[PDB]
């Protein structure tokens, strides 16, 4: 019905913090 | 349908770098 | 101004791409306007069509705005057009009479899908070839270059400077006519796609219509 | 070095740029979690869902069966109920001619298809614009910011690499990232549309299948 | 110093690569020019074919006036005449099966319908190589300047990357001169395979409505 | 050997690279000999079954030896049995009209016909990915190295072959490794693909014979 | 240029020495296909339509059945798929187990395998063409890189450098970019050209088959 | 049925004797010096 | 039958006299 805008919600959560991550542990290799 | 990547434009960014190298002069 | 200064081949590669430019942006604006006037007037006369009002009253209708004719009602009127003249001439078996009619829907709706893609194809030139244009600029900024820094004892940035600024600028022009083109082509190519399944399935759906109403 | 080094100082339109390529990629792997996710449950929801209805059991059953989960109904089983329901409809309150009764269940089963079919096509037409306009934003970024360095470097009296060079590795990240916000929406793209077009012939089978059945059982 | 000079000074492996680019960008154009107005002279007469046959005429009235122009006929009146050709023999020869005689004239039709089409697409086959290896014989044109040019700057003690300028120069023209004889071929290809599919799909069209004519009459009369 | 520790000291993003494309390297080749083993063993099964069926033999006879294998069952075999499993069920449920028993063993056909494609072009599908964009991500990879070259050469005021070094190699290794990943790829890609459409026009014949046997059979009752 | 290539191929990396040999090896293969298909599709062309010729005689097709088997181990493309079809409609009318309507088709099975087998024998190699002209300037590259490689690897040995040293190592280098690219242009073309030629002869033994097929139809309903 | 052939610019190779150019200049860069 | 050997042939001609005058507006502009 409308969850599905919700786990929307949730996969930008997850593909941020990923992100943040990412971009955090190459920033700390140098 | 398909969608590649397109880079055709990098070539002009590599050609310009390339001369840049080349009018270094050492 | 560079443009002032810059070579006869460099003035006519910028203003080409300049006209890609604006002629691509006109074009992705007028379409859109069109494309939302065709979709928006399509599912209105779907949901008239499928009213359980009959169809010769539809017929009277479309013979009062037989000038504004597009889109469902132009396939509509010229599909019930060819029903009725074959019909009341009698010189042929039902069967016959709904496939010379369903022609005449097909017809229409082919010269309906050609006036609405009318300049969509040539973005897809636009977004493929921009980046080639800038290529070829690119490259006669480099011969500018090239052709001082190998007649010299030794070069320096400072000489090759106008050919670098010619090239980049060709290549920035380029890929500015490039990305709108590019995004809004497969855009509007798409909304093409979805009316023409929809007059697909309207021709379908009004030739079956017409098969039962030819046998009875 | 680190990038938010480069980052602070850069110009306002490359890091702009920046922001806009970074967000297409956090935007672009989220699509791609969550519409793989609804493409395999749909995948094998379709094909549980022949395996039940060419089993023999009767429309009777597997209608009510199917109407009573109405609310968080999906895929060939929309498909099915929104065509019987209709048949029942016409067939039972109006009880007109076969073909007028088939042909209106035929409608009420293709706007269900196109209705569920879009809802499986939602954000994928947005990964279709970030692997083609990515990695050109990118190299519109790298070439304005050679440009900018170029026009720094400008006012110096004898030029040289050591002092352009740092602009130039400046500029070259906007290529970079143009490029890694373009492969996974390269990827995905190209395959998700061919699951959509696998699934949409999937379900076009099933409609004409079905509607043979409602022509015949009309028929009779 | 100028293009015309460093083509004049140019290397005979550059020479040569220039000829056969421009040869192959003469040829595709040529190809893409003729090609275009035969699809155009096509597509307009298959749609002025078509609404004849559809005007009410008798099929025999149309096939008697077309009867007159046999050594001339193309497109979908070619298809038309080699269908009606074989239904009115293979209908007489027996007082046949209306299966066998349709069938017979809707072979009839396919077979004249891809001696048609391959009249329609001559060279299109060719755009295709020509935007397909033209990338390759600029880059060999180039790869071969560059290992010239190191070749050279391996000879002399005081190297520098100014000894190398004109070598370079022309390798990225040959590169430059191979792209634009590819574009033009590979967009072509593309688009004229567009077109000759859309006015395939036209005829492959009127074959199913004359068989359903044909399905009709010898199911009538036999 | 040394060069462990000079790829240790590489930069974290082209160690992730590397791990990309190694990992599309190693996954491509075991693509390409898995399913070069099962479209050999398909095509040569199916042949094996076209020439059983047409040997004269009666079907019923076929289908009960069928009905022997039913958990090893595949390609025309597997066609087949749903096919006649299906007639033979509506033909013996009900007085049903026999064009009613041609459309489900027709349909009974096509569902396991597309499933039996499905198990042949499992991964033929991502293969075509690798050989498409492999160079491209070995094209980034070549980019962060082209880069990290640079701002060496911006660090001082004469710089060295050590300090830019890192960077070059970096970038060459990031073209060759992306090449390496392609080539595999892009060699067997289209010739599995045909093979595959082989095998689909074989079944799609199978079908339209046995579809027509079927019909012939019905309209006799 | 002027350098010596087998010098170069003695003085290079064993990695270089394979990939030159790969490629070499490549293009003659390559050429070695291109000159044994030109002269199979050639024959296989003029059987077509010398057998069609002979087949459209008017003669009775057990006399071309009783011709067949003066040849039956030495039969090709269209005149097999004629004796195999043959073959099986004699087979199955004896039969008389079969109705007229179950002989044709099975027939036609044995029809349509055995243009099939035709096929495989005139298409053998063309798919290694194919391979041929997409790999071979990766694999050019991956060798050059290698090269490039090996070349600054090989100055790194003295930190004392000049470019004139270098130099030809990268020249050295390039070659197999130039050989992959050689290797490469020619099997496009050709691939491309043999696929065309292919295409036309299945075109061929699909409308003879068609054809044959309607004849055998008649004459079983006889 | 029908082949296909191989009609599109496979722009990579280019590309890649152009990105070895520019590394073969950008490490002689301080040879040269 | 030989009209359409003419029809290329007149384009071949065209495209040529075509070629000519880019090559020649491209190197009039290199000075």
């Amino acid at each position: 019905a409308t969850e599905q805008n919700d786990k929307l919600k949730r996969a930008i959560i997850i593909s941020a913090v990923l992100h943040v991550i990412l971009f955090a542990a190459l920033i700390w290799s140098s | 349908l398909k969608s590649e990547i397109n880079i055709v434009p990098l070539l002009d960014v590599l050609l310009v770098l390339l001369l840049i190298f080349m009018a270094t002069a050492p | 101004d560079l443009f002032l200064k810059a070579s006869l081949l460099v003035k006519l590669i910028m203003l080409i791409l300049i006209g890609f430019s604006i002629a691509s942006w006109a074009i992705i604006i007028q379409r859109t306007r069109i494309l939302n006037a065709a979709a928006r007037e399509a599912e209105a006369f779907e949901d008239k069509f499928w009213s359980g009002i009959e169809l010769s009253r539809l017929y009277q209708e479309s013979q009062g705005k037989r000038d504004n004719l597009t889109g469902s009602e132009q396939i509509f009127y010229s599909g019930f057009k060819e029903f009725v003249r074959l019909h009341r001439a009698n010189s042929h078996a039902p069967e016959a009479v709904v496939e010379g009619a369903s022609r005449a829907m097909r017809i229409s709706m082919n010269r309906e899908l050609e006036n609405l893609e009318t300049h969509i194809p040539f973005l897809g030139t636009v977004g493929s070839i921009s980046p080639y244009i800038g290529l070829f600029g690119t490259v006669w900024g480099i011969m500018h270059a090239f052709i001082a820094l190998g007649a010299v004892k030794q070069a320096t940035l400072q000489m090759v400077a106008p050919g670098i600024a010619e090239a980049l600028i060709a290549t920035a022009i380029g890929l500015f006519a490039a990305i709108p083109a590019v995004m809004a082509y497969n855009r509007l190519n798409q909304r093409v796609n979805k009316l023409e399944l929809n007059y697909d399935n309207f021709m379908e759906e009004f030739t079956a219509i017409l098969h039962r109403q030819a046998f009875t």
